[PDB]
């Protein structure tokens, strides 16, 4: 995960602009909805009958906060990931099981939301570097299963 | 399979996209080549920089292809049928592939359609292009 | 989709198996949850020691489901319809833990049928096995 | 890839019967016939139009021989792979484009390999230290994409 000095200025300065109220929770919520069997590990969160039960969910939006609260720190330390995200790896791995797989999902879907709420200025150069980091990011959350 | 509410957020969100959907196909080519860049493997002969004619010429391809899928969404296998030996015979298209050309298609249309992109439409867009990666990856 | 060869290729090794269907099955499933712990998850109420009644006892469920899908192979989706839907909505069976059991059918086979796990079997079974993927993850 | 003595053992043991002559050209052979896209890296090896033609193929098998040393090789440092692999990977990475599901997927044909030549041997406690060594050495081999 080196990014080039262009590729660093364009995730920070997009991820100046992101509300991170509002953005984790969109991302877990899609994620939810569009990849279901994600809400596997999710039963205690209540009513995720539906995409509106789901998105308007307070523990969807909550969680959501501390997820993007994660990548916030990784996008502080692309330097050292592993060392970064080597605690959250085995409460993932090692407590909750879920296959590894899911953090590309969500990396993925993240992307579709940081696209859908920036329109044009989520230039293809900007996609390619914020590819980059959530494929770093997902790697190192995935490191207790190396 | 395909519900009739993906049906119907699938061929609203085409709607919305109208005319610019051979346009929108290029813009997701570039960002898959320029995401993944083991794709540009494919198209040695290809100019891929930006504003490239020919990304632009295969962009419209890709999206009436995606469109005459939608068209016919009840009859893939038999719509796809020359575009699966395509892929999978002659050009041997990695299955992975699809997964990142989809991935692109998805962030074009999000990148495009604030209104229409909502998390159900999302998943039903997904739903779309998985089964129309499904056929082309089954010869 | 499976040619006739893959058909003829996969019917063969069922009838090789024979009656160790359901042995197979089972040892394909510890193969998994030893290989793959990740997939234990979705059985908290087993006890999944070697020996274990109930690794035996859905073992044989697997490979009659398998066996199933062989005996109506051109109508695969219907035949597996009920199994569709206890994966895809009840057990909400995460899309790669198919890929995982698959390749553990395989190995079982392959450590079985020294004569029958040639490179083109080894083929029909592999398109087989995605095959059932494919249906058991549609829903 | 730490395996316990216990998985260290089962895979040496295990490893030191191995044919290097003829396991790695089974293993390819098999990659390509199974996973018939991955014919597109070797259209100079000839004859790939049949299963026969594939495992029969004197390239085929010549190459399978060195990518069997390859492994021979993490076998010896499955303490650094990474390091290992380095030079493998930017091959495969920056210049072949090789996408590294491939790596996982030779992997898996290399179990079943191992599988078939050896029978009951190859228990599912061998099968689960054998799949932690694959993962490794895919990983390793796919670093220069991270
Ligand atoms: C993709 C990157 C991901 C990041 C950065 C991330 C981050 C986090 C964070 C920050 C927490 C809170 C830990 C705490 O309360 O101390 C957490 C907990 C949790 N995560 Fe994730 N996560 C990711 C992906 C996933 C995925 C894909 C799933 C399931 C599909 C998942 C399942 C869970 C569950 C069930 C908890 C709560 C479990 C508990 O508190 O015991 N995570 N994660
Ligand atoms: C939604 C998925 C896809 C659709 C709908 C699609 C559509 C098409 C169409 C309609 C053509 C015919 C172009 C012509 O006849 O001039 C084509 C050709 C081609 N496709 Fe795709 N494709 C998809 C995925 C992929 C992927 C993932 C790759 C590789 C990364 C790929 C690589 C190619 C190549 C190399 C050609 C030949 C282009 C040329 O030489 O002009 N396709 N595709
Ligand atoms: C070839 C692929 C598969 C086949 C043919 C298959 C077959 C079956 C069958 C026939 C049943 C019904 C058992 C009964 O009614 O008593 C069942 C249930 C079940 N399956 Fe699968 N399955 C497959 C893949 C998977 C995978 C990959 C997982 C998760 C790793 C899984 C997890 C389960 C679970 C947790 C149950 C409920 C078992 C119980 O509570 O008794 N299956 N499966
Ligand atoms: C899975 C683990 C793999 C290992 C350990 C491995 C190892 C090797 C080795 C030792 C060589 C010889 C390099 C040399 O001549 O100096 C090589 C070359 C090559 N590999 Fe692999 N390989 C793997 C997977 C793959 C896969 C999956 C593909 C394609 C699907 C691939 C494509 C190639 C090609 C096309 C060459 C020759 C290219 C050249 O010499 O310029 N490899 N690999």
């Amino acid at each position: 995960v080196h990014l080039t000095p262009e590729e660093k200025s364009a995730v920070t300065a997009l991820w100046g602009k992101v509300n991170v109220d509002e953005v984790g929770g969109e991302a877990l919520g899609r994620l939810l909805v569009v990849y279901p069997w994600t809400q596997r590990f999710f039963e205690s969160f209540g009513d995720l009958s539906t995409p509106d039960a789901v998105m308007g969910n307070p523990k969807v939006k909550a969680h959501g906060k501390k997820v993007l609260g994660a990548f916030s720190d990784g996008l502080a330390h692309l330097d050292n990931l592993k060392g970064t995200f080597a605690t959250l790896s085995e409460l993932h791995c090692d407590k909750l099981h879920v296959d590894p797989e899911n953090f590309r999902l969500l990396g993925n879907v993240l992307v579709c939301v940081l696209a859908h709420h920036f329109g044009k200025e989520f230039t293809p150069p900007v996609q390619a570097a914020y590819q980059k980091v959530v494929a770093g990011v997902a790697n190192a959350l995935a490191h207790k299963y190396h | 399979v395909l519900s009739p509410a993906d049906k119907t957020n699938v061929k609203a969100a085409w709607g919305k996209v109208g005319a610019h959907a051979g346009e929108y196909g290029a813009e997701a080519l570039e960002r898959m080549f320029l995401s993944f860049p083991t794709t540009k493997t494919y198209f040695p002969h290809f100019d891929l920089s930006h504003g490239s004619a020919q990304v632009k010429g295969h962009g419209k391809k890709v999206a009436d292809a995606l469109t005459n899928a939608v068209a016919h969404v009840d009859d893939m296998p038999n719509a796809l049928s020359a575009l699966s030996d395509l892929h999978a015979h002659k050009l041997r298209v990695d299955p992975v592939n699809f997964k990142l050309l989809s991935h692109c298609l998805l962030v074009t249309l999000a990148a495009h359609l604030p209104a229409e992109f909502t998390p159900a439409v999302h998943a039903s867009l997904d739903k779309f292009l998985a089964s129309v990666s499904t056929v082309l990856t089954s010869k």
